[PDB]
RNA sequence: GCGUUGGAUUGUUCACCCACUAAUAGGGAGUGAGCUGGGUUACCCUACUGAUGAAUGUUACCGCAAUAGUAAUUGAACUUAGUACGAGAGGAACAGUUCAUUCGGAUAAUUGGUUUUUGCGGCUGUCUGAUCA
RNA sequence: UGAUUUAUGGAUUAACGAGAUUCCCACUGUCCCUAUCUACUAUCUAGCGAAACCACAGCCAAGGGGGCUUGGCAGAAUCAGCGGGGAAACUGGCUUGUG
């Protein structure tokens, strides 16, 4: 029975990585960079707080 | 097998092989005839030695040295033979021989033990009556409370003080009746 | 998930601490730590031992009865799930735990009345 | 395991080694197990074979019917006496240790237990789940 | 892969020395022969 | 061990078989010496070779024995007919000649170890080793024939078909292209071919089949010829021993055809050679293909032939086609019916069913001991709704398919809400809160719980009024 | 209306589920394809119920109940046990019982009107199970044969029992539970029928082992197809002589 | 001869050979490596360990034994201020390595990382990043004369941080510096929002979600200088094998006459830097909302920071992380949090996940009550509480 | 590349049985240092494992990575399937999903263990006039 | 060199012993399977202060029927543990699966 390193398991996980368990991650990323995007904006009306 | 196996399973095959040995030998043992036998001293062997001597004349164990001496072989001649025409099946199955003494889940009364030199070690639980007329004279002291009323339900957890308690109590209960 | 009363301390077990035990008899002991399991194997009582609710509401410390404490047994009649329901419930436990803690005050203020002229006597 | 035993077992505390005496709680007649062998094992440098809840175990009779004893025969743990630990957050156990005979195929032998079972091993197998007074 | 051990082509000055003995008992039995 | 033997896992010819046990010491136990050790170490290992060796030809000598099926007495049936088939002479000469192997190589391996043992020296070691092992070759060298004889019945006996003779069974005789593999074909899932030529089918085909909540087996004969009775070959021959070996009824396929040819002469001269046989074999004659002839316009001369298979004491005819269901169902159904009559006169004459019948057969009446009647329950909805289509366009979503279409069956995860009922689907989806500080909730709720804390707000307005907490 | 059906390899099924005239109950293996064989038979008609009990599975041999009442154990959680109420309708009474033991499929058979029980029960159970279902309650060993509720299987159509009961023990049963009974097998020999099988008035379920003079017998007495009133019993009482 | 049964050693080769690491920062060997259409983001984080604690949880996990029921299960609990951007380093490309060619700085730096490049601080006139910061402040250009070298050169580019330390319980009070690669394209993107980001915080939620497997890198937990038994699972000397017990009795004879280093002779273990991959986060708390540990069942108004506070630490006054298992470190000690290399596929990082109950009782001994409210109800009243 | 089990056993065990396991293959260099028979200065340096260290203007920070090392393994279940295949009897499969065994690395939330915190209690005898301590 | 013989039914042996052993019950960290705690040293420092032993001294593999030949490496100086070493096994390519 089989090991890690085997030549069938590891083409099937590569379509299952470029199937669905790469969408989340997609989605994951684009949601935390929105946050990231966002947060600068936070920290900017902070500055703008001690600008007036 | 060769000397030295084990002693639980091989007491097993020994002791069937001993058994299909008296199997044959009620069947064509003469009078004063010989069955000698070799067996591996098992928790049987005090069943079998007991029916022996309530079977037959002269059973005489060897204790032989010129074996291993680690192994339990003993060898075991029986001479003298009734011949029986009348035949005990009781002494033959080993069902009845297996008896099992006790020392000395369950939930009895409480009167049976106000009633009952070794008539105490078997009180493991009791149950609750509330309206019996020995009861409501029981009623009237110190009874039905301080853990009273849960030291009917169980026993077990009490202990060697409450023990004590309970057998005081029970001293009052029986001056009482 | 299920607090749990102590079966010797009395005290609530949270899930994943303490120790349960069963017997042959068939009766689950949940157990607060080690202190509470280990009186148990020792076959200790409780009601004798000072610091526990056994002992304690027995000996007439903390007030064993109350109305407010026929609110919260066991429920085998598990109804429907009504959302207002809960938010009935939720409120109604925030106010009972108040009475209780002012209950609680009550019968400690009665207890430890009387400590004053016993005091002045003293001197 | 083999034919009918149900399931995957979940990593139990492995308390009782070979060679444990333990009581018997069906209506056979057998009072007590001896544990010579374990099934489906590992092994490591003079480990003892450990058992557990849950297991199907190769094991003899030592007190009992003179029919049954002192030949080796498949049988369920349903005891443990040391401690293990739930996924639903609880540790427990039992107040002495127990086991059952059945078949290979795992189909009870008795028409009866005493006592309470492991639940593990209530829902692993069916048929000690069928004879079950008392679980928990 | 793994590559395995191989024999060397060294000279092992025994062997050699040995050969020649070995050489010299063989044409010795080639001239007790060689009369037939 | 019985029942179409497979465990005869297989046997080379004698050259690789050497091949196989002397290169397999050859890689498994050590190949090196030096002489510079110790004598000790020299002759042990050799006796640790020769050992390996021995014990790997024994125990291949035993997987051939232990694996072969010992064909006295392990059934009358199929002891017989590998008799008839497989040379009884040469196999039980064969399995002395590996016998005796066995018994020599055994031999001559411990006497060459009680040899070694004073082993002095690694020459002499050598040439004994070599010496004995060509030994034990030479005589595997002798057995060449019968090991590849014995190859060939293993692969034969391993195509052999499964019986138990002891069971209920019919055995179906007839010509040779009558219909037999229509026949079978209509009842059992067996294709056999249909062509019409004479030697069609060569051995004994079995099909499994069901009537009345029972199991039945169907044993097809290959077809028999004249060859009259004194001598014969092994196909007829074993269709005889089976005749005389399996307890079940007996069927001849008679054609009352057009087809099958040869001539009715040929046909009745055929059964009454076959006449003598027929002792306690509950046979039954069905004639084949009538619905094309009607058979009543038959002449008066096939008549009286008919009369005289007829004279015999105990015969039933039944009349059957290859074209329909009803008829050959019918025949079958009577059929099983003569072999229910069989199995009863051969059950009802040893009076012990009786004791332990009962307790099955005794299905209990209560008496109905009351006054109230207690209706099983039966729902009108159970009525309403149709039973399921397995196939159809249109049809129950069945959510297995949605698990597998959405989806898969270890994947996918069940909303076990919006399955039930509430007042309100909407808050179904909702999260109880199940937890408080302490105080588990759930044991706290329940209705009437607004007008016990009003009371307990009379309460506490009761002893606030009159002051009571100072 | 007999099916053979097989819990995930398993022919056991009664460990596994639960069967009233009113509703079902199974247990949350892998894959929803047992609950789609049931909802194949029974469509939208009842609920069939995922559900867990302890974390565990066993359903059919922890649980009890009828179409008038249902019981569970202690140890039930109060999540569980609003999923149940949440999930039937308010027509069963529904509730959780305090015991000594608690193998509730294995202790008792019952069907919508009558119920047999285990001797050693204690009396408190024995009221709440009368209060709540409204039946009558009987406390008896079947041929000595305990744990009745698992060596037993009981609808209101007929009766079922493992095959080594005596006669008188099938009559007077038969006399006290007020409906016809057989001794009999399942699934090939297996005496656990309560474990083994499970039943209804109106649905039999075995695993696929069982033979066809078992699905024969056990369709007939329980009567299952719409009409089969003891009718394919009278006619194959003669296949039970030949086969057995 | 060949010793009768072949059996594994005692230990692991491939953390070898045992040593003491240089410093109590774990260093990243590297990092996932691009996805150069997708916008920047970041690749890892610094936290500070505290403490562990525990779960319960409803499972959603088809196939399983525990799909929808309550399981329970160890976490751990990572301090993280979020953290301040101050300069990058530009990295190039040779067939020798990476190479670093270029740094640039962030024109205001605090007195922390200040603290942290002078070693004997107040000893110190304080002379750090004067003369850069006025490098700086003018018209400036040198700046842009490094970041247009970076923008025109320079494949991969990391960005310079320091944690926020100050704002923690801790008494360490000198920042902690790291290098974090980064997984967007477009390099002049990368450097702007590098330019844009400098003197600005980051928070993890811009990093970091749930149902998300990450990596931990840290360093380990001292024990000292210790013998092969308790350091490697080596068999204990049975009694009176002169010259010491718990130790390699027999390693040969005179053939072989030399050593192996394969036997676990004695050493250290531990303060060694350790990876431990495809940890679960659950959850992401935010120190500005007051109950981050109440959970979505429980509605009690609480917070994670258990009575007694952390035990060797103190109490939560800003974001945190909850993972499972046990992360390498001890109490107190930093973490350098990286995320995965890679896309993974275990269905079990996808659940969309729903923890049932944080428990915050009190470890500095055996906790029963999660908040003292809830105590003063149990207890009630006091001698001194009036 | 990884792995190769736990027990019982000698006036001539000889070659073994018992079971489990996926299996329970074979040999070298080994203890001429511990053990069994009817028995004829390991203190010098060496290498190894851990640990410091002037030197290159100094000191500190951040990193690269020449190289050397390398670890994962094994089995079972769910469907798939009672399908293919098979007269029957019997009955697999890679894709998907989940658990365990073994081995390793870390960890101390919880459970268990452990106590010189000699922390809080308890106890014998003696001593400090008795009590308290 | 020393329990007991002219039909006694002695001669068969009760008891006797820092003598030995089989089964069964009990017991326990011998073991699974190790974990922990204690006092001292070990360690460092102030002071006192040896001996054994010593051709030189030392890094390894193959070869030469510790040092030389050929190669691999070697970076000052050093500390603590360490127990592996410290002036009885190919005549001649031996041995292998096939009398």
């Amino acid at each position: 029975a089989k090991s890690l390193r085997a030549s069938s398991h590891l083409n099937a996980k590569s379509v299952k990585r470029r199937g669905v368990f790469q969408k989340a991650v997609d989605a994951r990323e684009q949601r935390i960079s929105d946050k990231l995007k966002e947060d600068l904006l936070k920290q900017k009306l902070e500055d703008l707080k001690k600008k007036e | 097998p060769n000397v030295g196996l084990g002693w639980v399973q091989d007491a097993f095959t020994q002791s069937q092989l001993t058994l299909q040995a008296l199997k044959l030998a009620v069947e064509n043992l003469v009078v004063n005839g010989t069955f000698v036998t070799k067996i591996f001293r098992s928790k049987d062997y005090n069943k079998l030695i007991w029916v022996f001597q309530q079977l037959f004349e002269k059973v005489e164990a060897t204790k032989p040295p010129a074996s291993r001496n680690v192994s339990a072989e003993i060898f075991v001649v029986c001479k003298g033979f009734k011949a029986p025409k009348r035949l005990d099946p009781r002494l033959l199955d080993p069902k009845e021989v297996f008896e099992e003494l006790p020392d000395g889940y369950h939930e009895t009364s409480i009167l049976d033990f106000v009633r009952t030199i070794s008539m105490l070690g078997e009180m493991n639980k009791f149950t609750i009556d509330e309206n019996d007329h020995e009861w409501k004279i029981l009623k009237k002291l110190k009874q039905t409370t301080d853990e009273f009323r849960s030291c009917i339900e169980d026993l077990k957890v009490l202990g060697k003080k409450d023990f004590k308690m309970i057998l005081r109590w029970r001293k009052i209960a029986r001056e009482i009746l | 998930m299920r607090i749990y009363q102590c079966h010797f301390c009395s005290s609530p077990c949270y899930p994943g601490h303490g120790i349960m035990f069963v017997r042959n008899d068939a009766k689950e002991f949940r157990f607060c730590r080690s202190k509470c399991h280990k009186a148990f194997k020792q076959r200790r009582n409780p009601r004798k031992l000072k610091w526990t609710k056994a002992f304690r509401k027995a000996a007439g410390k903390e007030l064993a009865v109350d109305s407010t404490l026929t609110f919260a047994q066991r429920r085998n009649v598990p109804v429907r799930y009504n959302r207002e329901l809960v938010a009935t419930t939720l409120k109604a436990m925030a106010r009972i735990e108040e009475i209780r803690q002012k209950r609680e005050r009550a019968f400690y203020k009665n207890r430890m009345r009387g400590n004053k002229e016993k005091d002045f006597l003293r001197d | 395991s083999g034919n009918g035993a149900q399931g995957t077992k979940f990593r139990i505390s492995l308390g009782l080694p070979v060679g444990a005496i333990m009581n018997c709680a069906d209506n056979s007649g057998a009072r007590n197990l001896y544990i010579i062998a374990v099934k489906g094992s590992g092994s490591r440098l003079n480990r003892l074979p450990a058992a557990s809840l849950g297991d199907m175990v190769m094991a003899t009779v030592k007190k009992g019917k003179p029919e049954l004893r002192k030949k080796v025969m498949p049988a369920i743990v349903v005891r443990q006496a040391k401690s293990w630990r739930r996924r639903d957050g609880v540790f427990l156990y039992f107040e002495d240790n127990a086991g059952v005979i059945a078949n290979p195929k795992g189909e009870m032998k008795g028409s009866a237990i005493t006592g309470p079972v492991g639940k593990e091993c209530a829902d692993l197998w069916p048929r000690v789940a069928s004879n079950s007074g008392v679980v928990v | 892969m793994r590559v395995r051990k191989r024999q060397s082509r060294r000279t092992s000055t025994k062997l050699k020395e040995g050969i020649k003995k070995k050489a010299s008992a063989h044409r010795k039995k080639e001239k007790k022969m060689a009369k037939k | 061990m019985q029942l179409s033997w497979k465990d005869i896992p297989t046997v080379a010819p004698a050259n690789d078989l050497l091949d196989i046990v002397l290169n397999r010491t050859q890689r498994k136990t050590p190949t090196v010496i030096r002489p510079g050790f110790k004598i000790t170490r020299i002759r042990a290992f050799y006796m640790r070779k020769v050992k390996y060796t021995g014990e790997g030809f024994v125990e291949k000598f035993e997987d051939i024995l232990k694996g072969f099926p010992n064909i006295n007495d392990v059934h009358p049936f199929h002891r017989d007919l590998m008799d008839t088939l497989y040379e009884k002479n040469h196999y039980k000469i064969s399995l002395a000649a590996i016998s005796r192997a066995k018994s020599l190589v055994e031999q001559v391996a411990r006497d060459y170890v009680r040899l070694l043992k004073f082993g002095q020296s690694l020459f002499q070691c050598k040439q004994l080793k070599r010496a004995a092992l060509g030994r034990m070759a030479t005589i595997v060298k002798k057995l060449r024939d019968p090991l590849a004889y014995l190859e060939q019945v293993r692969q034969h006996i391993g195509r052999l078909p499964s019986i138990d003779p002891n069971t209920r069974t019919l055995l179906i005789c007839g010509y040779p292209n009558v219909g037999k593999s229509s026949f079978l074909r209509c009842i059992t899932k067996s294709d056999v071919d249909v062509q019409p030529y004479a030697f069609t089918t060569k051995s004994l085909y079995v099909g499994h089949f069901d009537y009345k909540y029972l199991r039945f087996q169907a044993i097809d004969t290959p077809g028999i010829l004249d060859r009259p009775t004194e001598e014969m070959n092994n196909i007829e021959m074993q269709s005889i021993y089976a005749i005389a070996h399996l307890r079940s009824c007996v069927l001849y396929f008679m054609d009352l055809s057009e087809q099958c040819g040869f001539t009715i002469e040929a046909q009745v001269k055929l059964f009454h050679s076959i006449k003598p046989l027929f002792a306690n074999k509950s046979v039954m004659v069905v004639i084949n293909k009538t619905d094309i002839i009607r058979p009543e316009d038959l002449d008066e001369e096939r008549a009286q032939l008919l009369e005289s298979v007829k004279e015999v004491p105990g015969v039933e005819i039944m009349t059957s086609s290859c074209q329909l269901e009803e008829n050959v169902m019918e025949v079958r159904n009577k059929a099983c019916e003569k072999l229910l009559a069989s199995r009863i006169e051969n059950k009802l004459k040893s009076q012990s069913r009786i004791n332990n019948v009962l307790n099955k057969i005794h299905v209990a009446q209560p008496q109905a001991r009351d006054d109230v009647k207690r209706t099983p329950f039966i729902p009108e909805s159970v009525k309403n709704l149709k039973k399921y289509d397995p196939e159809d366009p249109n049809r129950r979503k069945l959510a297995r398919d949605i698990e597998a279409e959405n989806g898969g069956a270890g994947v996918f995860n069940v909303n076990l809400k919006d399955k039930y009922l509430l007042e309100d689907d909407e808050w179904k989806n909702d999260i109880m809160p199940e937890i408080l500080d302490g105080k588990n909730v759930y044991d706290f709720l329940d209705p009437e719980i607004a007008a016990k804390l009003q009371a307990l707000e009379e309460e506490e307005e009761k002893l606030e009024n009159e002051g009571f907490y100072n | 209306m007999a099916t053979r059906t097989q819990f995930e390899n398993s022919n056991e099924i009664g460990v596994f589920s639960k069967l009233t005239n009113t509703y079902c109950l199974v247990a949350v293996g892998g894959s929803e394809n047992f609950y789609s064989a049931f909802e194949a038979e029974l469509g939208d008609a009842i609920p069939i119920v995922h559900t867990t009990i302890a974390g565990t599975r066993i359903i059919g041999r922890m649980t009890a109940g009828n179409r008038r009442g249902l019981l569970v154990p202690t140890q039930t959680t109060d999540q569980e046990l609003q999923h149940l109420r949440n999930s039937l309708p308010d027509s069963v009474k529904i509730q959780r019982v305090e015991e000594r033991l608690s193998a509730l499929g294995n202790v008792i058979c019952c069907n919508d009107y009558v119920a047999l029980v285990h001797p050693d029960i204690d009396r408190e159970t024995e009221e709440l199970i009368s209060d709540v279902l409204g039946v009558e309650v009987f406390r008896q060993t079947i041929s000595g044969n305990i744990l009745v509720g698992s060596y037993c299987s009981l609808s209101n159509q007929g009766g079922l029992v493992h095959p080594q009961t005596s006669v008188q023990d099938q009559e007077e049963l038969s006399s006290l539970l007020q409906v016809p009974l057989v001794a009999g097998t399942v699934n090939r020999g297996s005496s656990v029928v309560g474990a083994g099988m499970v039943v209804n008035d109106y649905l039999a379920v075995t695993g696929l082992d069982t033979t066809a003079p078992e699905l024969s017998v056990i369709e007939s007495i329980f009567r299952l197809q719409d009409a089969q009133p003891e009718s394919i019993s009278g006619n194959l009482r003669d296949t039970l002589i030949e086969t057995y | 001869s060949h010793r009768k049964y072949e059996a594994p050693r005692h230990g692991h080769l491939g953390f070898l050979p045992r040593k003491r690491a240089a410093s109590i920062r774990a260093r990243v060997k590297a990092f996932p490596k691009d996805d150069r259409s997708k916008p920047v983001a970041l690749t890892s984080f610094l936290g500070y360990k505290a403490g562990m604690t525990t779960i319960v949880r409803d499972l959603d996990r088809p196939g399983s034994k525990f799909h929808k029921r309550e399981v329970v299960e160890a976490v751990t609990v990572v301090d993280t201020p979020p953290v301040v951007v101050v300069g990058v380093v530009g990295y190039v490309e040779t067939p020798r390595g990476l190479r670093s060619l270029t740094t640039v700085w962030a024109e205001h730096l605090s007195d922390e990382v200040k603290r942290r490049f002078y070693k004997n601080w107040y000893k110190s006139k304080k002379k750090a990043f004067t003369k850069y910061s006025a490098k700086y402040a003018q018209d400036g250009a040198g700046i842009e004369r490094e970041l247009a070298r970076i923008k025109k050169y320079a494949s991969v580019v990391r960005v310079l941080v320091h944690t926020q330390i100050r704002k923690t319980p801790l008494a360490q009070k000198k920042a902690h510096l790291a290098e974090i690669q980064l997984n967007g394209g477009s390099i002049s993107e990368k450097v702007d929002w590098a330019r844009e980001h400098f003197e600005k915080t980051v928070a993890v939620d811009s990093v970091f979600e749930q149902n998300e497997m990450i990596d931990a890198i840290a360093v380990t937990k001292g024990h000292g200088f210790e013998g092969v038994t308790h350091r490697w699972g080596t068999k204990k000397l049975p009694r009176k094998t002169h010259r010491g017990l718990r130790k390699v009795a027999c390693i040969g004879a005179w053939h072989p006459a030399h050593v192996m280093w394969s036997v676990a002779r004695a050493g250290q273990r531990g303060y060694h830097s350790r990876t431990s991959i495809n940890h679960k986060i659950y959850r992401v708390g935010k120190g500005d909302d007051e109950a981050n540990g109440a959970t979505s069942f429980d509605r009690t108004k609480k917070t994670i920071t258990p009575m007694g506070g952390f035990v060797h630490y103190g109490e939560i006054k800003n974001d945190f992380i909850m993972v499972k298992g046990c992360i390498p470190g001890n109490r107190k000690r930093i973490v350098t949090l990286r995320k995965s290399l890679y896309t993974n596929t275990s269905r079990k990082a996808l659940e969309e996940v729903s923890l049932k109950w944080i428990d915050t009782a009190s470890k500095f001994g055996k906790g029963r009550f999660q908040t003292p409210a809830e105590k003063h109800a149990f207890m009630g009243t006091l001698k001194k509480d009036l």
